[PDB]
């Protein structure tokens, strides 16, 4: 299926053309010629955060009780 | 600065240095020395030159069950989209290998025949 | 084969790529026909400054 903002074909698994950059009702593959999905996919979205390293402060050391 | 250095040896105790640089772009560059000269190869060229495959196998090989870590997920997304956007005309192993044989013909000195 | 070396170059480096690109800006044709006849006139000025070569056969 779709994994985050990454989706591949259910048979060949090749990288596909961006569904938010196509004009038709489907997605054409770069190597084979198959239609997946019917463009009624759950929309392309991710959830990302920071890593608790790039933000230094003495206030952060105050949280080290 | 992030780099995997490795020293690939042969069974005659010779060796060859292979360096992997992380880029700030989304590609991973490869250093290898040859005859007091080096080169720079994008690593997905090497990946699809070893064996014909799909990108899902690359996903299953690198990150595995760590799919919630969206950091490396977006890094691999950069890598795959940049590879198949920069040269989409390469779609098997044979095209890429003959691309390599054209790019690396006049230095390995096997040019009039092979 | 120099163009094949440049084809390996443009993928190969960033320091030898810049070095041989400077060498290609250095390589380019340093003689045209109008420049050829102008330099023929300058070799006539070399005739004017012809500090003559020794005869290298009898001396
Ligand atoms: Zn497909």
């Amino acid at each position: 299926s779709v994994v985050g903002s990454l989706i591949f074909c259910l048979d060949c698994g090749d990288l596909l053309e961006n569904p938010n950059a196509v004009l038709g009702s489907n997605v054409e593959c770069s190597q084979c010629k198959a239609i997946y999905p019917k463009s009624q996919f759950s929309n392309l979205k991710v959830v990302t955060t920071t890593a608790d390293d790039a933000f230094p402060s003495s206030l952060r050391a105050k949280k080290s009780v | 600065h992030y780099g995997i250095q490795i020293r690939s040896v042969r069974p005659d105790q010779t060796s060859q240095t292979n360096v992997l640089h992380y880029l700030n772009d989304g590609q991973v560059t490869f250093r290898f020395s040859w005859r007091k000269n080096e080169y720079l190869v994008p690593v997905v060229m090497i990946l699809k030159a070893l064996c014909h495959t799909s990108d899902r196998e690359i996903f299953d090989g690198i990150i595995g069950n760590d799919v919630k870590d969206s950091f490396l997920t977006d890094r691999l997304e950069l890598l795959l989209r940049g590879f198949k956007k920069r040269y989409p005309h390469l779609q098997n192993r044979t095209q890429v290998l003959q691309y390599l044989g054209d790019k690396f013909r006049v230095v390995f000195q096997a040019s009039p025949d092979q | 084969r120099p163009s094949a070396l440049r084809n390996a170059l443009g993928e190969a480096f960033g320091t030898k790529k810049a070095k041989k690109a400077i060498a290609d800006l250095e390589r380019n044709r340093i003689d045209s026909d109008k420049l050829t006849d102008s330099a023929i006139d300058i070799v006539d000025s070399v005739r004017t400054a012809s500090k003559d070569l020794p005869t290298r056969a009898q001396l």
